[PDB]
Parts: structure tokens; sequence; C-alpha cells
């Protein structure tokens, strides 16, 4: 409940585009 | 200056303030008016319904009749002076999501406002950003994996049956046994069964190879012997309840052989389990045995499963909306004064 916390927002902080992970081939819909 | 989160179940409501351990309030999902244990204490007046079925809201009066009583009659907060994190189930219609937006901003005048998908939440209270989750509730369930915090849709997973299935089956195989559990109530109590004495086998067909007393209100004394085990073996093979479906550790195999080839060693390293319907005694070992007899060997397979996973979606939501990062994220009332409804799409993802 905040033991994690600290990873998490390091974690969210980098976090790619969704059009990037879509041009790579990761995100795709349905 | 402090968040609510809400974690709107099919059968549950959990509700609370960002910064805490768990959800201050945990109430049955049902309006009959009444709403929670207030409308379930008074069954004989109202008519008693749940509005989430299956994860998704179907019923939106009802579902503003949860809204309110979790802010006014739980929290006891004013909804205009908190910011409010709700969530939503894998594969939510787009509608719904806006609909949602809509009566948050209008009804009850939030000054912001975020939806989040369930499973991301659990994996995110892990202190993870990639991983698959198996998350399962009262009514439904999903593998759902996830990198980078997006969850990957075309290899979601559903099956179409959790906590209240499991409930049924077993008032099912105990009537089979001679007693007889039919009506609602008898339902409750049945469930009751289930999460004190059921448990996951770690080898099946061993188990069944291979007892507890349980005392009735009208003060019976019933005996449950294979029937502990039978009851969650369903999750494993749905064919129990008559589902074509692959069990859950199949769909998890599925899941993360429909994602791209280089990721799929990180799902199976980061599996996480969420949910009511995953407190199961030995599910945790049962996954791990059954996934590494799918994958490859080359391959590190960890389960995550904490004790306080009932409530890792809930608590989730409540790291998350204590982060500096997400500040920034927040729907204001500015913007949805700028964009209506729609902006949901644009900045809940
Ligand atoms: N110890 C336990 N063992 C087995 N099942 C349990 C246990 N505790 C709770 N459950 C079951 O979990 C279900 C409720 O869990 P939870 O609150 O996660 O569901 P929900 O969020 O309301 O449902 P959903 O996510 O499917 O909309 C009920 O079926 C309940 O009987
Ligand atoms: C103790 C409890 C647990 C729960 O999970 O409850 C939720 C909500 C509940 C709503 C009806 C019930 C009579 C109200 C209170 C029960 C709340 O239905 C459930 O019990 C249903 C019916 S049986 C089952 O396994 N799911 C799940
Ligand atoms: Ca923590
Ligand atoms: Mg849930």
């Amino acid at each position: 409940f905040k033991h994690t916390s600290a990873a998490l927002e390091r974690k969210i902080s980098m976090r790619q585009s969704r059009e990037e992970l879509i041009k790579r081939g990761v995100l795709k819909e349905i | 200056t402090t968040a609510l989160v809400c974690d709107n179940g099919s059968g549950l409501v959990k509700a609370g303030f960002a910064g805490d351990d768990a959800p201050r309030a945990v109430f049955p999902s049902i309006v009959g008016s009444y709403v929670g244990d207030e409308a379930q204490s008074k069954r004989g007046i109202l008519t008693l319904k749940y509005p989430i079925e299956h994860g998704i809201i179907t019923n939106w009066d009802d579902m503003e009749k949860i809204w309110h009583h979790t802010f006014y009659n739980e929290l006891r907060v004013a909804p205009e002076e908190h910011p409010t994190l709700l969530t939503e189930a894998p594969l939510n219609p787009k509608a719904n999501r806006e609909k949602m937006t809509q009566i948050m901003f209008e009804t009850f005048n939030v000054p912001a406002m975020y939806v989040a998908i369930q499973a991301v939440l659990s994996l995110y209270a892990s202190g993870r950003t990639t991983g698959i989750v198996l998350d399962s509730g009262d009514g439904v369930t999903h593998n759902v994996p996830i990198y980078e915090g997006y969850a990957l849709p075309h290899a979601i997973m559903r099956l179409d049956l959790a906590g209240r299935d499991l409930t049924d089956y077993l008032m099912k195989i105990l009537t089979e046994r001679g007693y007889s559990f039919v009506t609602t109530a008898e339902r409750e109590i049945v469930r009751d069964i289930k999460e004190k004495l059921c448990y996951v086998a770690l080898d099946f067909e061993n188990e069944m190879a291979t007892e507890k007393s349980y005392e009735l209100p009208d003060g019976q004394v019933i005996t449950i012997g294979n029937e502990r085990f039978r009851c969650p073996e369903t999750l494993f093979q749905p064919s129990f309840i008559g589902m074509e479906s692959a069990g859950i550790h199949e769909t998890t195999y599925n899941s993360i052989m429909k994602c791209d080839i280089d990721i799929r060693k990180d799902l199976y390293a980061n599996n996480v389990m969420s949910g009511g319907t995953t407190m199961y005694p030995g599910i945790a070992d049962r996954m791990q045995k059954e996934i590494t007899a799918l994958a490859p060997s080359t391959m590190k397979i960890k389960i995550i499963a904490p004790p306080e996973r009932k409530y890792s979606v809930w608590i989730g939501g409540s790291i998350l909306a204590s982060l500096s990062t997400f500040q920034q994220m927040w729907i204001t009332k500015q913007e949805y004064d700028e964009a209506g409804p729609s902006i949901v799409h644009r900045k809940c993802f």
C-alpha cells in the first residue's frame, strides 16, 4: 500500500507513449 | 487534499482514501432507496438488484445510488472536495466510460476524476508496470497482459465464470451429497462455506483419490469432503459447469502467446493474482505448477499473490492516486468543460 510506491513512481516516470508501443508492434487493438 | 478511490465490483464495492492500506468501506454492490448492508438487512420490503454484471455497469440509475451512498453514507465526504479515481473492467465499452465520466462531473460535481483498468491497478500495486494479471472476482475472470501500464487488448482473455458461479456449483454438488441449497439465503450460506473451507488441490486426481464439519443456522452440522477442492477446480476445468472454455492456466498461457515474442519472458516472470476468487489456499502453487508444465523449461515463472490480494486493485488505485507523476493525469473539471465525456479516452489510458 506504500511499500511499492517508490519503485512504481520510478517506472511510471519513464512510461512510453501509446503511439511508440503501437509503432514497435507491442500494442494492438482487439 | 485527499483523493477518493472506488473499485466497483460485481459483488462488492471497495471504497476509501488514497494512502490507506485497505478500502475503509467494503459493502455489497446491491440496491433495493436502499444500498449495501442497509439494503440487505431490509430484504423483505424492497427488491434487490446488482447494478454491475460481469464487471460491467448495466443499471445506471442504481449505480448512481451506489455512488451517492458511497460518498455520503459510507465515506461521509462531499464529492466536490475530492479527486476521485474509479475502476473499470478490461474491455469495458467506450460508451460506459463516457457515461461514468459524465455522471462523476455533472451529477456529483467532482473537481477531478480518473478511470483505470482494475487489472492494471493490481499490477501497479505490486510495484510493476509489466506483467500478466489473473484478476478474478464475484462476476468475471480475466487474464490481462500489461506492458508499461498498457493492457494489451488483443491478448486479453475473459473467462465467463467467477466467484458467484463457484458458489452456485458448490450448492449443486453439496445438494448431490444429500443436503439442499437452492434459495438466495442458502446461496449466502454456501458462499460462506466456500470462503472458509474450499482450497485448490496441487494434484487434483491425487486429491480425489484421497474433511470438515460446518454448522448451519438451524443447528445441523453438515460434512464437506471432496467438494472442498472440487468447487475451485472449476477454475482450472470449466467443463465442470458445462463451459467449453480452457482453464485459467491455459488461458494465461494463451494470453502470453498472443503477445510480442520479446515480452513473453517478462510476462512469465511477473504473473500477478488479484481478486476474491484468487483467495483459495493452494491456488498460487497450482498455477505455478500448471504454467511450468505449459511453458518452455527456459522460463522463470513467478506468481505474485500477496496476502492482501483480494484488495490489490483498490490498493493499486490508492498508490497511483498519490504519485507525483499521476497528478497531471487527473481529468479536471476544466478539461471536461472543454471536451465533454470523450476526454476520458484521451486522458485515461
Ligand atoms: N477466501 C475466499 N475464498 C474463496 N472465495 C472468496 C474468498 N473471499 C472472497 N471470495 C469470493 O470473491 C468474490 C468477491 O471478490 P471481489 O470483491 O474481488 O469481487 P468483485 O470485485 O465484486 O467482482 P468482479 O471483479 O468480478 O466484478 C465473491 O464470490 C466471494 O465469495
Ligand atoms: C458477506 C458478503 C460477501 C460478498 O462477497 O457478497 C457479494 C454480494 C452479495 C450480495 C447479496 C448478499 C445477500 C448481501 C451481503 C453479502 C456480503 O452477493 C454475493 O454473495 C454473491 C451471491 S453468492 C456469491 O458467491 N456472490 C457476493
Ligand atoms: Ca505498500
Ligand atoms: Mg473486482
